[PDB]
């Protein structure tokens, strides 16, 4: 099977700057003069892949002028002349010379931007949920940059460990920010025992705390 | 426009079987090779199988040979994948894609030019479970959301106001809980002045359990 490899795997870029993603094949993809069987695909968060380039250099229907493919044989490059915020996503090369068709590992295009502090919101468990014997407390960090942020849960000022999970959106296509939600899971019994619920969000040496009183 | 619409994804036991379907419109289906590509959770793309326009030839990844069988019904413009002897490695989103023109003496390649929306296959020994949907109730900006808790398998989709509300929506990646069930939250930020006037409803779909719930967030 033809092995496809990409460089880099992560590509931080400032909007307006060029980007280059490279693909190497273990075998020549030149079927005959003018015909290299190499494609490029984009996959945005929560979307299906979409064709960008086929046969090395042909630009697919509706793909912006800004995208181009070049190369021959075993070496190929996808170029973006000027990166736009909405270009965030994974880029894959694929060979179509032989079955099995084989893909590169994927390159994540990341957009560089200025720092942004999150808007932080805390949500007590719903009355509906509390009927069931479980309590979920949710902390939302909205529209921040960079991705690195520490969330600490405090219950009656006791630091929680091991009872929270978080997940993060991919970069917003317009503003290049992240959002994050963290969920504290307590038994209803434990929830009803305590009063003060706090989510503390730290970037660098700055901490913002949002809290509610159960009572 | 050219569209591929997939169905048939869901949960099966290891060793079990499932059939996927991919219905095409907007092109002369019988003229084109058709292809299945999958993506395991948090992994890249992997080619699975292809079939020529006429069904003259079929092609498979080594790891699926024999166990998987590709087919097509040209009269129904539909591509199928029969997936037998299912293994953990088969857990993935499966995409169908339109492949080369195969009717011509020499096949003509246009890339994988059209892709389906995907269907999720989960191979696990557990049971299907539908979610509970809990409100996340309420600066000039307010945040509200819905917590979609305790479902299996993936995935859940969420929209707001039947798809009308698009700006400021954040639907988070599902988290696998220690219980082996998933939870997902979806939030939106809205003008606080609007909370009295306009309603906000999250539209949750979990196809595996035939759960389709709309929750008004007061």
């Amino acid at each position: 099977d033809i092995v496809m490899t990409q460089s880099p795997l992560s590509l931080p870029v400032t909007p307006g700057e060029p980007a280059s993603i490279s693909c190497r094949s273990s075998q020549s993809l030149l079927y005959s003069i003018g015909y290299n069987y190499l494609d490029w695909y984009l996959q945005k968060s929560g979307q299906s892949p979409q064709l960008l380039i086929y046969l090395g250099s042909n630009r697919a229907s509706g793909v912006p002028d800004r995208f181009s493919g070049s190369g021959s044989g075993t070496d190929f490059t996808l170029k973006i002349s000027r990166v736009e915020a909405e270009d965030v996503g994974f880029y894959y090369c694929m060979q179509a010379l032989q079955t099995p068709y084989t893909f590169g590992q994927g390159t994540k295009l990341e957009i560089k931007r200025t720092v942004a502090a999150p808007s932080v919101f805390i949500f007590p468990p719903s009355d509906e949920q509390l009927k069931s014997g479980t309590a979920s407390v949710v902390c939302l960090l909205n529209n921040f940059y960079p991705r690195e942020a520490k969330v600490q849960w405090k219950v009656d000022n006791a630091l929680q460990s091991g009872n929270s999970q978080e997940s993060v959106t991919e970069q917003d296509s317009k503003d290049s920010t992240y959002s994050l939600s963290s969920t504290l899971t307590l038994s209803k019994a434990d929830y009803e025992k305590h009063k003060v619920y706090a989510c503390e969000v730290t970037q660098g040496t700055t901490s913002v705390t949002k809290s509610f009183n159960r009572g | 426009e050219v569209q591929l619409v997939e169905s048939g994804g869901g949960l099966e036991q290891p060793g079990g079987s499932l059939r996927l379907s991919c219905a095409g419109s907007g092109f002369t289906f019988r003229d084109y090779a058709m292809t299945w590509v999958r993506q395991a959770p948090g992994k890249g793309l992997e080619w699975v199988s292809s079939i020529s326009g006429s069904g003259g030839n079929t092609y498979y990844a080594d790891s699926v040979k024999g166990r998987f069988t590709i087919s097509r019904d040209n009269s129904k413009n539909t591509l199928y994948l029969q997936m037998n002897s299912l293994r953990a490695e088969d857990t993935a989103v499966y995409y169908c894609a339109k492949d080369r023109l195969s009717i011509t003496i020499r096949p003509r390649y246009y890339g994988l030019d059209v892709w389906g929306q995907g269907t999720t296959v989960t191979v696990s020994s557990a049971s299907t479970k539908g979610p509970s949907v809990f409100p996340l109730a309420p600066e000039s900006t307010a945040a509200l959301g819905c917590l979609v808790k305790d479902y299996f398998p993936e995935p859940v989709t969420v929209s707001w106001n039947s798809g009308a509300l698009t700006s400021g929506v954040h639907t988070f990646p599902a988290v696998l809980q220690s219980s082996g069930l998933y939870s997902l939250s979806s939030v939106v930020t809205v003008p606080s002045s609007s909370l009295g006037t306009k309603t906000y409803t999250c539209n949750v779909d979990h196809k595996p359990s035939n759960t389709k719930v709309d929750k008004r967030v007061e």
